[PDB]
C-alpha cells in the first residue's frame, strides 16, 4: 500500500537496424478551423502579439530531440530570444532561440563506441556573447554571470543526448559552459551508449550494437535551454533540459488554434 | 508543516504527491530556494545544492503521482526546510537528525 | 474547395463593423473563387489513402457548408448573406447607442458582448419564423 | 423599433480545442524511417497554401499553455515506437 | 446533409420537436472500407441537393418545418387530429397514405404555381 | 458524374427553341431529374473507386457555387426570378416582342454579353440596398 510490488516487466521486440532521418511535419487545422501565426519579432511568447496574420499549417517543424541544445531547429530574426514562463523562479526551463546556427560537426571516426562532436570556436564564444546580452536585460547588468557544468542526475540530462543515424550519441558539452562573463575548434567527447533511458515513458531501453561504417552529423545547433540556480550573487546557469515538450514549445510558439464562427446577430434599423 | 527525524546515515523518505496518476512535474527545494532534485519529463536531474551527491528518488512511483525524495548519508547541516512544488502545493517539510 | 472560402471570412476582423459589413459585399464575390505518376503495387494502397484522406476533407467543408445554410434557413432566410428578420431587438441584450456599436467596435467585440444572450435570439429566431409560419 | 440581423460571413473566434491534422512531404518508397510514418499517418503538403494578415487586430497568445504542443507530444511518441523498435524494454508496470 | 437523421424516431410529438433540436496489407481493408464511407456521405449529401429542389418548387426551401396552403381531401385517412399526434410513429403514415403521396405531391405543385401568378398580379 | 453532373448537361436541351420553350422547362426537368479476376477487382474498388469520387464531389462544388452566386442577388433556389433593378433601355434598345417570340437564347446571348458583368454589380448592390433599410 506504500512499498507496492511494481514488476519491471521486459517486452522483446524484433530489432534491426534502421535508419533515421527526421523530416519536417507541420500541423495542419482542419475545415472551420484555422491557425494564427503570430508575426512579431520581439514576441516573448506571452502577452498580445500585436501582429497576428491566419495560416492554416505552420512550417515544416523537424521533430529533433535533443537535450541541453535544439539541433537543425528554426532560427530567430532580429536577436538572440529568451523565453521562460517564469522567470524569477529558479525552476523554470528558460528556452534560448539563436538568430545564427552554430554548426556541430560530429561524427564517429574510424573502440567502437566513441565519437567525437567538433563545434567552431568564437562562433560559440559570439553566441554565448549575444546571450550575456540580453540576459542582463532581466538583471541589473552586473552580478557577473558565470556559466557552469550540469548539476548531475541521468546521463540523458547532464550530457548532450541526440541520435544521429540510428545510434544513440551522449556529448560532454562541459567546454561549451565554462566561461564567466565580467561587467582552433572545440571537441566533445562522445559516447554511442545502448543502454538507454527512454524519453517517451519512463523505462530503459536496450539496443543493438552500432553500425559498422562511418557516422556523420551535420546539424546547426539554434537552441539552448539553460536554468539558474538562486542563491543568496553570481546567477549560474546550469544548463539541462529533457522534458521533450520544450524542445516543441520552440517551434510551435508564433501559433494558436482558434474556431470560426460565421454567424453574427446585430441590431438595425431595418424592416 | 510536515516534522520528519533522522538519526544520522539513514534513508529518510520525504514525500509530496498529487492526483493524476500521469507523471507531472515536480521539483524540490531548500530554504533558500536552491534546487535539490527535479524531474524533466521522464528523466531526473540534481540542482547544484550540497545534497547534490547524496539526494536520490524513486523512479518508477512517479507513474503513480507519488514523488519521494530520498537522502543517503544524513548529517548535520542538512536540518532545513524543503518544499515540493507539484503544481502549485507548495508544501513544506522540515528534517531533523 | 470550399474550405478556402471558410478562412477567407477572417480578413475582415480588426475592422468596424459597419465596414465590415461592406467588405463583405466585396467577399461575397471572393467566396465565390492530382497524382498521375507509375504506381507501383506497393504505392497503390499508399497513395490511395493519400486519396481518400484529402477527399474526406473536402466533404466535409461541403457538410459544414450545408449545416451552416440548414441553421439559417430555419431562421427564414437561406442563402442570404445581409438577412433581417422581423424579430424586435430587446433592450435587455447589452443596450447601446446604434452609433456607438457600427462604428467604434470590432467584430470580436461582439463575441465579447452578447455570448450570455446569443443563445436566447437563436430560440426566438426560430420561434418567430414558426410563429410567423 | 430595431430589428435583428443575422449575418452569414463574419470573422468571429472562439477559444477551443481540437485534433490537428499531420501534414509533410513524405515519398512513400523510401525505407526511412519518418517516411514510413509519415505516408500511414499523414497527408501531403498543401499545394497553394492559404495566409491572410490581419490588419489592426491584437492578440493576446501563450506559449506554455498551448494544447497543440500536446499533440506534437502525442505523434512523436506514435513516430519513435513504430520507428525505434528496441531489442529488450523495460517498462515499470506497478500493480 | 443528413441521409439518416434517425435518433430513434417513435413518438412524433418527440419526432417533431427532436427533429428541430438534432438536425439543426491491412491498408487493403481500410482504403476499400473508407470509399464506401465516401460514397455513403457524397450520395447523402446529393441527396439532399436533389430534395431541397423539391421543396423549392413547392417553396417550401431551406425550412424543415413547413405549412402551406393545401387542405385535406376526404379519401386521405380521416383519422382525429388530436390522437394523430397522440399514439402513432411516423412508420405508420407511410402505411396509413398509401397512394395519396403522389397527388399531395401535385397539388402542392400547384399551389405555388398558382401563388407565383396570383402575387404576378 | 453519376450525381449533379447530368443536370449540368441537361440543362442544354432545348437550346435552338424560344426563350418562352425554355422557361416551360425549366421548373419542369428539375422535379424530373438529379469479371473473374482479382486483380481487376481490386482496382475497381479502389482507385477508379476514387477517381469517379473526385469527379462526384467536383459536380457538387460547381453546383454550390452556382446557387451560392444567385443567393447575393436575393433568389437562391428559385429557378425563376425576378429583382428590383429597373431594366436600362440602353440594353440592346430591343422590343420586348421581338425578344421573347423569335430569338435564341444563344442569339439573345450574344446580343447582351457586353455588360454583363455591369448587370451583376447591380443585382448585388439592389440585395445591399433592399437588406439594407
Ligand atoms: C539535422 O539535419 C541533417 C539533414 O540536413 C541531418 O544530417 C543527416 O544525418 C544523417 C545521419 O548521418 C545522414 O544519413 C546518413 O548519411 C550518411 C552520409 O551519406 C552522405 O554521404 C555519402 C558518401 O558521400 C553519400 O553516398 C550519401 O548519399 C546518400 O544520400 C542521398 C540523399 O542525400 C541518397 O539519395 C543516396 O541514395 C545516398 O544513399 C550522402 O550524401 C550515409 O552513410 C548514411 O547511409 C548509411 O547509414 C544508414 C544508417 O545510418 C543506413 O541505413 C544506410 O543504408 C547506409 O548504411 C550503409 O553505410 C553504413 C556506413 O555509414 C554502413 O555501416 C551500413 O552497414 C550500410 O553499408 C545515411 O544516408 C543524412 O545523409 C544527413 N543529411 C544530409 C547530409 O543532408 C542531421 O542528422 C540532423 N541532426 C540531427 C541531430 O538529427
Ligand atoms: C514567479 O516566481 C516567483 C518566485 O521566484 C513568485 O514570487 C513569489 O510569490 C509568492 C506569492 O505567494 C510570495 O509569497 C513569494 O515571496 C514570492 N517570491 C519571490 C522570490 O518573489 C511569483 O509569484 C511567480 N510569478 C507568478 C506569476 O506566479
Ligand atoms: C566532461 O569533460 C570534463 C572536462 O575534463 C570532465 O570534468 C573533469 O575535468 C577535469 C579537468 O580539470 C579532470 O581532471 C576530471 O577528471 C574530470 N572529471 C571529473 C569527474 O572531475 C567531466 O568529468 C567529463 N564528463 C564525464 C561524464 O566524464
Ligand atoms: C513577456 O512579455 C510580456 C509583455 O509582452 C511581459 O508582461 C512578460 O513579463 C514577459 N515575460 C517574460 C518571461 O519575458
Ligand atoms: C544549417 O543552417 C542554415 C542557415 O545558415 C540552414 O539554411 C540549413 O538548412 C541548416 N541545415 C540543416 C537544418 O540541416
Ligand atoms: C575534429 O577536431 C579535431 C581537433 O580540432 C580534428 O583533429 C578532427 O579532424 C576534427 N574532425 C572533424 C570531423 O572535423
Ligand atoms: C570571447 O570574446 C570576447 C570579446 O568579444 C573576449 O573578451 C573573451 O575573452 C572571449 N572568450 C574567451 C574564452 O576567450
Ligand atoms: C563539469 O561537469 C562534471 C560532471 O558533469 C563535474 O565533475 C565538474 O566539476 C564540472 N566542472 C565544473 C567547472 O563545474
Ligand atoms: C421509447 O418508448 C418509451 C416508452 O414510451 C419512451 O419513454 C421513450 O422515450 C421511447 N424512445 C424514444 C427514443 O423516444
Ligand atoms: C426550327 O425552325 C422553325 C422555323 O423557324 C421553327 O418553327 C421550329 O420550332 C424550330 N425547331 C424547333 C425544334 O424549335
Ligand atoms: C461587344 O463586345 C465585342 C467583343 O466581345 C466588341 O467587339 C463590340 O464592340 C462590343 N459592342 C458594344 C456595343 O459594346
Amino acid at each position: 500500500y506504500r512499498l507496492i510490488n511494481c514488476n519491471t516487466s521486459a517486452i522483446t521486440q524484433a530489432c534491426p537496424k534502421v535508419s533515421f532521418e527526421p523530416i519536417p511535419i507541420h500541423y495542419c487545422a482542419p475545415a472551420g478551423f484555422a491557425i494564427l501565426k503570430c508575426k512579431d519579432k520581439k514576441f516573448n511568447g506571452t502577452g498580445p502579439c500585436p501582429s497576428v496574420s491566419t495560416v492554416q499549417c505552420t512550417h515544416g517543424i523537424k521533430p529533433v530531440v535533443s537535450t541541453q541544445l535544439l539541433l537543425n531547429g528554426s532560427l530567430a530574426e532580429e536577436e538572440v530570444m529568451i523565453r521562460s514562463e517564469n522567470i524569477t523562479n529558479n525552476a523554470k526551463n528558460i528556452l534560448v532561440q539563436f538568430n545564427t546556427p552554430v554548426q556541430i560537426n560530429c561524427t564517429r571516426p574510424n573502440d567502437i563506441r566513441q565519437a567525437h562532436c567538433n563545434v567552431s570556436k568564437a562562433t560559440w564564444n559570439e553566441t554565448l556573447g549575444k546571450v550575456v546580452k540580453q540576459l542582463r536585460k532581466h538583471f541589473g547588468n552586473n552580478t557577473i554571470i558565470r556559466f557552469a557544468n550540469s548539476s548531475g542526475g541521468d546521463l540523458e540530462v547532464t550530457t548532450h543526448s541526440f541520435n544521429c543515424g540510428g545510434e544513440f550519441f551522449y556529448c560532454n558539452t562541459s567546454g561549451l559552459f565554462n566561461s564567466t562573463w565580467i561587467s582552433d575548434s572545440i571537441t566533445l567527447p562522445c559516447r554511442i551508449k545502448q543502454i538507454i533511458n527512454m524519453w517517451q515513458r519512463i523505462g530503459q531501453a536496450m539496443y543493438a550494437p552500432p553500425i559498422q561504417g562511418v557516422i556523420r552529423c551535420v546539424s546547426n545547433i539554434t537552441g539552448l535551454i539553460l536554468t539558474r540556480d538562486g542563491g543568496s550573487t553570481t546567477e549560474t546557469f546550469r544548463p539541462g533540459g529533457g522534458d521533450m515538450r520544450d524542445n516543441w514549445r520552440s517551434e510551435l510558439y508564433k501559433y494558436k488554434v482558434v474556431k470560426i464562427e460565421p454567424l453574427g446577430v446585430a441590431p438595425t434599423r431595418c424592416k | 508543516k510536515k516534522v520528519v527525524l533522522g538519526k544520522k546515515g539513514d534513508t529518510v523518505e520525504l514525500t509530496c504527491t498529487a492526483s493524476q496518476k500521469k507523471s507531472i512535474q515536480f521539483h524540490w527545494k531548500n530554504s533558500n530556494q536552491i534546487k535539490i532534485l527535479g524531474n524533466q519529463g521522464s528523466f531526473l536531474t540534481k540542482g547544484p545544492s550540497k545534497l547534490n551527491d547524496r539526494a536520490d528518488s524513486r523512479r518508477s512511483l512517479w507513474d503513480q503521482g507519488n514523488f519521494p525524495l530520498i537522502i543517503k548519508n544524513l548529517k548535520i547541516e542538512d536540518s532545513d526546510t524543503y518544499i515540493c512544488e507539484v503544481e502549485d502545493q507548495k508544501e513544506e517539510v522540515q528534517l531533523l537528525v | 474547395g470550399i474550405g478556402a472560402v471558410f478562412l477567407g471570412f477572417l480578413g475582415a476582423a480588426g475592422s468596424t463593423m459597419g465596414a465590415a459589413s461592406m467588405t463583405l459585399t466585396v467577399q461575397a464575390r471572393n467566396l465565390l473563387s492530382l497524382l498521375r505518376a507509375p504506381e507501383a503495387q506497393q504505392h497503390l494502397l499508399k497513395l490511395t489513402v493519400w486519396g481518400i484522406k484529402q477527399l474526406q476533407a473536402r466533404v466535409l467543408a461541403v457538410e459544414r457548408y450545408l449545416r451552416d445554410q440548414q441553421l439559417l434557413g430555419i431562421w427564414g432566410c437561406s442563402g442570404k448573406l445581409i438577412c433581417c428578420t422581423n424579430v424586435p431587438w430587446n433592450s435587455s441584450w447589452s443596450n447601446r447607442n446604434l452609433s456607438e456599436i457600427w462604428d467604434n467596435m470590432t467584430w470580436l467585440q461582439w463575441d465579447k458582448e452578447i455570448s450570455n444572450y446569443t443563445q436566447i435570439i437563436y430560440g426566438l429566431l426560430e420561434e418567430s419564423q414558426n410563429q410567423q409560419e | 423599433n430595431l430589428w435583428v440581423t443575422v449575418y452569414y460571413g463574419v470573422p468571429v473566434w472562439k477559444d477551443a480545442e481540437t485534433t490537428l491534422f499531420c501534414a509533410s512531404d513524405a515519398k512513400a518508397y523510401e525505407t526511412e524511417k519518418h517516411n514510413v510514418w509519415a505516408t500511414h499517418a499523414c497527408v501531403p503538403t498543401d499545394p497553394n497554401p492559404q495566409e491572410i494578415h490581419l490588419e489592426n487586430v491584437t492578440e493576446e497568445f501563450n506559449m506554455w499553455k498551448n494544447n497543440m504542443v500536446e499533440q506534437m507530444h502525442t505523434d512523436i511518441i506514435s513516430l519513435w515506437d513504430q520507428s525505434l523498435k528496441p531489442c529488450v524494454k523495460l517498462t515499470p508496470l506497478c500493480v
